[PDB]
């Protein structure tokens, strides 16, 4: 996950 | 703070709150939100799916053009990420963009308070946006999980309340529009609730 809790 | 509030707000907020049916009727619209948002419990809350490089908004089901309306937003502190914005939008405001931004308030059709940064956005890409509330009790405010959003369509203002205190009008210039509750979010699996508090 990225900085905003989203899947990379 | 309270001496600036809309006429009728103190009485609206003292009244028994709208029931679950009314909260659903005035809650988030599954037919009027980002493709990356799901509206649950018939409108009581939405969840944003964990889609990278996206900002995602939702509108409430009901648009307001007259009188006083208020609603409570509940937005867990740890689910706000880089851009958590609370306000209102016309039916024409865009509700998704392919980067992380303060989408709500980035155009003429939306008005937002960034609850992380304390800044106001209308027709703004962010640089130079003013603090709200203004002042030092303003320079130190942490927006808690719950906040009230107050839309006065007789004066044409949007303002907010926290912890029982109205913080003043944030925006003017709203008259002669139909405005919907709105938020824009960037956080994967955030769950943002709306609780309609009624109208006068």
């Amino acid at each position: 996950k990225d900085i905003n809790n989203n899947v990379e | 703070g309270d001496l600036s509030c809309p006429e009728g707000l103190e009485e609206l907020l003292s009244a028994p709150p709208p029931d679950l049916g009314a909260q659903r009727r005035h809650g988030w619209n599954p037919k009027d939100c980002s493709e990356n948002i799901e509206v649950k419990e018939g409108g009581l809350y939405f969840e944003r799916r964990p889609v990278a490089q996206s900002t995602d908004g939702a509108r409430g089901k009901r648009g307001y053009s007259r009188g006083l309306h208020a609603w409570e937003i509940s937005w867990p502190l740890e689910q706000r990420g880089t851009h958590a914005v609370v306000g209102v939008a016309t039916a024409l405001a865009p509700l998704q963009t392919d980067h992380y931004a303060a989408l709500l308030g980035s155009n003429s059709e939306s008005w937002g308070w960034d609850i992380g940064r304390g800044k106001l956005y209308h027709q703004s890409k962010g640089p130079g946006a003013p603090q709200y509330p203004a002042g030092t009790q303003g320079e130190q405010l942490e927006v808690p999980e719950r906040l009230l959003v107050v839309l006065d369509m007789e004066e044409g203002t949007l303002g907010y309340a926290i912890g029982g205190t109205y913080l003043g009008p944030a925006f003017r210039g709203l008259k002669g529009r139909t405005l919907y509750p709105a938020v824009s979010a960037v956080w994967g699996q955030c769950q943002v609730r709306i609780r309609y508090l009624g109208e006068r």
